[PDB]
């Protein structure tokens, strides 16, 4: 889903995309938020990979019970 | 980043103001110039959080966020003040006392209005301005003219060898606008009418709020160097402050992306 | 649909007239706000310049 | 809208063809013209 | 491409510059001032011309 936060708009009558007042709208992205999202996603990815690896090893070890 | 996209507008505004100051300083010795001043205006403001009222007698601050957008130059208004008069002793120079401009016909049929009084006679006798553009009423001057005189109400007369009496050769009226500030200015010191100003009205000098005419004098530019220098100093300091803002935001962004 | 590639793009140009200096050369000209001098390009088709 | 300037340039140079003062020379061949006109 | 003006958009062409090169160096053959040296064998040219 696209965010509903208000979008930044700058005064540039030159660009044809400008409206009647000359305000052209640009995306509103928090670069800090994106960097932190990348780091947290990477950490969760690694954690889930490791959990899967441990569970696979345990299953393979219990496959030879006896 | 909003910081860069705002400081860019700030620097652009300061640059345009410096250009206006430079032009005012540059054309200081020209005849019949009215100084200009550029006015800026802040853009619209975006509200991210509404200022939620409390009214709990806690004396708390209003918690409302509202980011700015920048500044744009909205207009550059010229001051139509009466400048000083300098004497050139040339018999064919007119200085206007009050308000009003002569009508000058451009080569493409349209008419342009100017306040610069410096007239020279062409090969055919029509009174034209320096540059070839002629006056719309088309004052004519005969040959072997002993001396040319121009009255205080725009009556131009010349004296011949005899007849013991001057003979008139034309009339020099001038036009007035309801709002002279709203005129678009083109080179050769020409002003043309836009929708901002009303339709011009023609009248003889001295009537309907039209200034008189003095012969042998020209109107100097009304430029004030004592304030142009101060405006220049403030422009330079503001430019440096905005540069510091750009440097700070660049440094913090670089620190952000270091990791 | 999450992936959203980005490609650079250039609009036509900016038509703000540049600053002009007075060299007093007899045949150096400067146009108006929207003037254009027409020249004959190498291929033959006419082109516009300033 | 707003308008931005560009500079100033000379357009013309005019001579003041007034009447100059006369200075005596005692030379019978010096001629000073009074009024209008040029010698060819 | 072809916008067809169906909606207000901007062209998507991409052109990259190459640089700047010196194309010419022209001498302004104006008329210089005259300096008086009072010498007997100096000639100053008024107008256009060149000695050989």
């Amino acid at each position: 889903i696209e965010s509903q936060a208000p979008e930044k708009l700058v005064y540039e009558p030159g660009n044809p995309l400008a409206d009647a007042n000359g305000y052209v709208k640009m995306p509103n992205v928090d670069v800090v938020g994106e960097m932190v999202n990348t780091m947290s996603a990477s950490r969760s990815y690694q954690a889930n990979i490791e959990v899967l690896n441990t569970v696979k090893s345990m299953m393979l070890k219990t496959l030879t019970l006896g | 980043i909003s910081s860069l996209w705002i400081a860019k507008t700030g620097l652009d505004a300061q640059q345009t103001n410096m250009d206006v100051i430079a032009n005012n300083l540059a054309n200081v010795s020209t005849n019949g110039f009215k100084r200009q001043r550029a006015v800026f205006e802040d853009l619209l403001y975006q509200t991210i959080r509404q200022p939620g009222a409390q009214s709990s007698e806690q004396t708390t601050l209003p918690s409302g966020l509202q980011i700015g957008t920048g500044v744009r130059p909205v207009a550059t208004e010229r001051l139509h003040s009466q400048g000083n008069l300098s004497q050139t002793n040339n018999s064919k120079d007119v200085a206007i006392k009050g308000q009003g401009f002569f009508q000058v016909m451009l080569p493409d049929g349209t008419s342009a209005y100017t306040r610069d009084g410096s007239f020279q006679v062409d090969q055919n006798g029509q009174l034209v301005t320096a540059g070839g553009f002629q006056v719309q009423p088309a004052i004519t001057i005969p040959a072997n003219a002993l001396s040319i005189t121009i009255g205080r109400d725009g009556v131009v007369s010349v004296t011949q060898q005899g007849q013991a009496a001057p003979v008139q050769v034309g009339q020099l009226n001038l036009t007035t606008f309801m709002n002279d500030t709203g005129l678009e200015s083109i080179g050769e010191n020409l002003y043309i009418e836009t929708q901002s100003s009303g339709a011009p009205n023609e009248s003889t000098p001295g009537l309907n709020g039209a200034g008189l005419l003095y012969q042998g004098y020209v109107e100097t530019s009304n430029v004030n160097v004592a304030e142009e220098l101060v405006n220049m100093i403030q422009v330079q300091r503001a430019y440096e402050i905005n540069s510091k803002a750009v440097s700070t935001t660049d440094q913090m962004l670089q620190k952000l992306t270091q990791l | 649909a999450t992936r959203t590639l980005v490609t650079a793009s250039t609009p036509g140009a900016d038509m703000t007239p540049g600053q002009l200096d007075y060299t007093s050369r007899p045949l150096d000209v400067a146009l108006q706000q929207d003037g254009w001098l027409v020249v004959q390009a190498a291929d033959g088709a006419e082109g516009y310049t300033r």
